[PDB]
RNA sequence: AGUCCCUCCCGCUCGGGAGGGAGGCACUCUGGGGGGACUGCCGGCGAUAAGCCGGAGGAAGGGGCGGGCGACGGUAGGUCAGUAUGCCCCGAAACCCCCGGGCUACACGCGCGCUACAAUGGGCGGGACAAUGGGUGCCGACCCCGAAAGGGGGAGGUAAUCCCCUAAACCCGCCCUCAGUUCGGAUCGCGGGCUGCAACUCGCCCGCGUGAAGCUGGAAUCCCUAGUACCCGCGCGUCAUCAUCGCGC
């Protein structure tokens, strides 16, 4: 109902139709799967050290080249 | 009308507009914590020296961000509440004095109506109006589809501020309400998660659409 | 205390109120029917605008003398709305300013420097500075920082 | 008892040469000379359409002509007055002498 | 002289004012005092429009 | 009898400031600084004085002559001149360090100027252009 | 005292408006002329129109009959140097309308250029007619 | 700016201001010469090269920022109606002058714009701060007359000296309170002026009166990355008079 914070640890690359989406690796900070590292797609400027609020932590983005 | 003590006001401490302190304001959201600048500062006017550098807007006081956000016309090339709002010559663009006065009066109204520190109410409003999930578009067979993605904190802050400004602009358009009153009303409504707030309803709709397309 | 120590508009208001006691200052007979310049649209709304204009002219002469009719005409001009055409700047008329200056001279507040314009006499300087001092004495009760000046 | 000299030219170097000659003439004698004062430069700017016809995108030329000026004051002494009266200026330098 | 001003002593006469290609007759009436002669000799013919031609609209080109 | 002169520039506005021992009176073109309007312009000038402290403020007198530019450009030049005069008069590096943290431009100035206009709708700006049509 | 409707010179005036703006309902009286007549009559232009008395209305109508005789300048009337009598007159309501109609009819009788332009319903003061002044329906090719 | 002298104001003068004369080149400015930034220093990636990414110090940091200069050619692109020029035509008219008309017409389609559809306002009184340019067939301060537009004299200026030249958006106080209105100002009537040899066709300005459509705009589609875009006025060109334009500030 409030989501789970995750911390960005690595930048992979740009993607999307018009280069608007970035793929990152994040580490869960709270919840059932705290400590796991998964990759995600993010819209907007982002840098290492930012914190995202995920609404669910079971979907993983498909790897890009 | 306005008393002489207010027309010629002399400050003596470094605090926002010489009237309010941000010592006890706290940001609950961990993600927006490093992007809401609350350092002590008297005059919120940095003369646009931050836009040059990447991530430069991070270290700009939040009140000046609001002032810049409302310094606009409002409805140029898309409709807000079903209307174009093209102010043109009568628009507030490039008049930072009038926007400063509007924000000051709105803060006075907010403090009078609730009895709390206005900066705290503003922080609560932007916290409640910032979405957490968005979508991006793909094209297949001549049809447009949505795919759910996540939002970075800085974009969340930008969207929250823009939606608050747009709601305030829409409330005072061709009605008897004034701009300052509309801004105060919008902030108060957004702080209480009231659906009558434009920003809160917009956030709810965005998150619903994002959820229905995972 | 001098004229430089007080806001202009408050001083103009006080001087306009005080000027009604001088017998030599009287609005002309065509005063109730005219506008204050070609760039205006409607007649003045105050029933005693003549005294306000005269006080403003006196304070203007105090600060920028010597000065003549044309530069004052430039000062009292403004922007005009021209229907379907873009707005433009225009000067004001001459009769009001000339009559006001002649009345002020008859009152002994200004004098004429040949080929240069009009300047403020010692009597007029004292008249303005006394009112300025009174206004500053009233004003600093609510703004304590003015006691230093 | 003082003479005022005005110089103007479109070439900076010739102006400097004439000024230096006057300065040396004043130095070789006991006579006080107020230094060469540089006055603001005259700029003549003319903007014209390029094409002879009216077809195509509109482009413009900006031609410019610059005129430099100097001012010198010196006290009227006949021993030095004759020397400066006999100096020969280049054809692109204008000189004017007056007594004040 | 299309720019001659009508005077009271001219009332009662008839004058032929050039209009570009011909002289048209004008009978001077008392109420014409103060007007130029050319006001009574029109130079253009009244317009009666025909059918729009090819190129008059976007689709007709 | 110390007298110190300083200069400030901001987009065609030029300010010259003179500082000496005094009682705390500051004048801008002869007007007391407490009467400057509008408020947003008044606070621009007052920030260096508030940062310095009340003890330093009440021990000096400052007179500023400023010309050129607009009502907002003139205030900033006066602010720059006052900051430089303050750091030079007291000559302590704690205050100089504090100014740089709060606002660097107080001491280094602002080099921005307008960009000259270009053809194709010259009167509007160097980059704004006429609307383009195809039919 | 207060009356919500006051009739002056055959026109009903609002009683809740200021007198200077209430008087503008009369055809032939603008805001400036109304202020002039209010000042000549010795009445505050900002008073409510509903506080007028009968004598004041009579005085106002009398002033409206012959303004020049009551101190209004000759250059402020709407018909100076009348074409028939040669005097300076001010007209309102029907008389104004029939005076304008008579002027246009006089222009038409002598077959002057402006008379023809009035007859044909075309611009009179020298405007261009190729682009603007279009009032009709599109014709097809 | 500091220093000296004289005169005048204020809380009566301890103190605080404004002019004028001496005097000075400090500060601003003007314009000649010179210095300063080089991937030079530090840490990574790449190859240990070429380079790239990130920091210190600095007025300025990675073509420092904005302009001028457009290769061999093509486009049978535009211009013989700027001037130069071959051929063909007219050569007592298709050459040269003068008078009056037209290029300004008006069921209609289209381009670029200005003014608005109001409170992020309209009106009235008062208070603030520029730059670029131009002036002898000319710019004209200062005085007088007039309600305004304008009129009669006229210092100084061939100009860092005199003049155009005390910008508007902005701020303070009062009236109007969501209405086709105190929004909008098209159209038309009467009257007064300027330039010019001449103002009807066919000029520009002022006073009073009158008061049209318009209540935010479908499908479509344009400009812009920092002192940039938006908003606000000003200067020059054209020019006897006339700017909703061009080039600049
Ligand atoms: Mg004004
Ligand atoms: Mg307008
Ligand atoms: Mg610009
Ligand atoms: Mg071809
Ligand atoms: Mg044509
Ligand atoms: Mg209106
Ligand atoms: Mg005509
Ligand atoms: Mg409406």
């Amino acid at each position: 109902d409030e989501g789970y914070p995750a911390e960005v640890i690595e930048i992979i690359g740009r993607t999307g139709t018009t280069g608007d989406v970035t793929q990152v690796k994040v580490r869960i900070l709270e919840g059932r799967d705290k400590g796991r590292v998964i990759r995600r797609n993010v819209r907007g400027p982002v840098r290492v050290g930012d914190i995202l609020i995920l609404r669910e932590t079971e979907r993983e983005a498909r790897e890009i080249k | 009308a306005k008393p002489l003590s207010e027309r010629f006001f002399i400050p003596h401490e470094i605090k926002v507009m010489g009237r309010w302190s941000t010592e006890d304001v706290e940001v609950r959201d961990p993600s927006l914590k490093p992007y809401i600048n609350l350092e002590p500062r008297l005059l919120p006017h940095t003369h646009g020296r931050h836009a040059k550098k990447h991530f430069g807007k991070a270290n700009v006081h939040i009140v000046e961000r609001l002032i810049n956000k409302i310094m606009r016309s409002g409805g140029s090339h898309y409709k807000v509440a079903g209307h174009f709002m093209r102010r043109e010559h009568r628009s507030l663009n490039s008049k930072k004095v009038k926007a400063y006065e509007v924000v000051k009066e709105a803060f006075k109204i907010i403090e009078k109506r609730t009895g709390k520190n206005p900066i705290q109410v503003l922080v609560w409003a932007i916290e409640n109006a910032a979405p957490r999930e968005d979508t991006t578009s793909v094209m297949f067979g001549g049809i447009r589809y949505h795919v759910a993605v996540d939002i970075s904190p800085m974009r969340r802050l930008d969207v929250a501020l823009r939606n608050i400004a747009l709601g305030a602009s829409a409330k005072c358009y061709r009605t008897k309400m004034s701009f300052a009153e509309a801004l105060a009303e919008e902030i108060i409504l957004a702080a209480n998660k009231d659906p009558k707030s434009y920003a809160y309803s917009k956030k709810l709709e965005i998150e619903r659409i994002a959820e229905s397309s995972r | 205390a001098t004229v430089y120590d007080v806001p202009g508009d408050l001083l103009v208001e006080r001087v306009a109120q005080r000027l009604k006691e001088i017998p030599e200052i009287k609005p002309p007979e065509w005063a109730p029917f005219v506008k204050t310049g070609r760039h205006k649209e409607r007649l003045p709304e105050q029933e005693d605008w003549w005294y306000y204009r005269v006080a403003s002219i006196l304070r203007r002469v105090y600060l920028d003398g010597p000065v003549g009719i044309e530069r004052l005409r430039t000062y009292y001009g403004g922007r005009k709305n021209r229907g379907h055409a873009p707005e433009r700047f225009y000067k004001a008329g001459g009769s009001i300013i000339r009559k006001a200056l002649q009345q002020l001279e008859a009152a002994g507040f200004v004098e004429k420097v040949p080929g240069k314009g009009r300047v403020i006499t010692p009597k007029g300087r004292s008249f303005l500075d006394k009112i300025a001092t009174e206004l500053k004495k009233e004003l600093e009760e609510i703004i304590p920082e003015l006691k230093k000046y | 008892q003082k003479a005022r000299i005005k110089l103007a030219s479109t070439n900076v170097r010739s102006l400097e040469e004439v000024a230096n000659q006057i300065k040396q003439i004043a130095e070789r004698t006991g006579v006080r000379m107020s230094g060469p004062i540089p006055l603001p430069t005259k700029r003549i700017r003319i903007v014209t359409r390029k094409s002879p016809d009216g077809e195509g995108s509109a482009t413009f030329d900006r031609w410019e002509l610059r005129i430099h000026k100097r001012l010198i004051d010196i006290e009227a002494d006949e021993r030095a007055m004759r020397q400066i009266m006999r100096i020969r200026v280049p054809e692109d330098v204008t000189i004017e002498i007056e007594l004040i | 002289c299309r720019d001659m001003i009508v005077l009271p002593e001219m009332v009662g006469l008839t004058i032929y004012v050039h209009n570009g290609k011909e002289f048209v007759p004008v009978e001077i009436k008392p109420e014409m005092i103060g007007h130029y002669l050319g006001e009574f000799a029109p130079t253009r013919k009244r317009v009666q429009h025909g059918a729009p031609g090819i190129g008059a609209t976007r689709s007709s080109m | 009898m110390r007298i110190i002169q300083t200069t400030g520039k901001r987009k065609t506005a030029i300010a010259r400031a003179v500082i000496r021992e005094g009682k705390g009176r500051v004048r801008i073109n002869g007007k007391p600084v407490e009467l400057v309007e509008p408020e947003i312009a008044r606070f621009t000038i007052l920030e260096p004085l508030i940062l310095a402290g009340e003890e330093i403020w009440n021990s000096v007198d400052i007179d500023v002559k400023v010309q050129g530019g607009g009502f907002m450009g003139q205030a900033e030049a006066a602010r720059i001149a006052i900051a430089r005069a303050l750091v030079e008069w007291t000559g302590d590096m704690n205050l100089k360090e504090k100014f740089i943290k709060y606002d660097r431009t107080m001491l280094v100035g602002d080099p921005r100027r307008t960009e000259p206009h270009k053809p194709n709708r010259s009167t509007k700006g160097p980059r704004a252009k006429r609307q383009k049509s195809y039919r | 005292d207060f009356r919500h409707i006051v009739r002056v010179a055959g026109v009903d005036l609002d009683g809740n408006k200021q007198l200077r703006w209430a008087l503008t309902a009369i055809k032939g009286v603008g805001i400036n002329f109304a202020t002039m007549v209010c000042r000549v009559a010795g009445l505050d232009p900002f008073m409510k129109a509903g506080y007028l008395t009968d004598e004041q209305v009579k005085k106002i109508e009398e002033i409206l009959q012959d303004p020049v005789a009551h101190g209004i300048p000759r250059w402020a009337v709407n018909r100076p140097k009348d074409y028939e009598t040669g005097r300076d007159l001010h007209l309102i309501t029907a008389k104004l309308d029939m005076a304008i109609r008579e002027d246009i009819m006089r222009l038409r009788r002598i077959r002057a250029y402006r008379g023809i332009r009035h007859e044909l319903g075309l611009p009179v003061r020298g405007q261009r007619t190729r682009s603007n002044f279009r009032r009709g329906q599109t014709v097809g090719v």
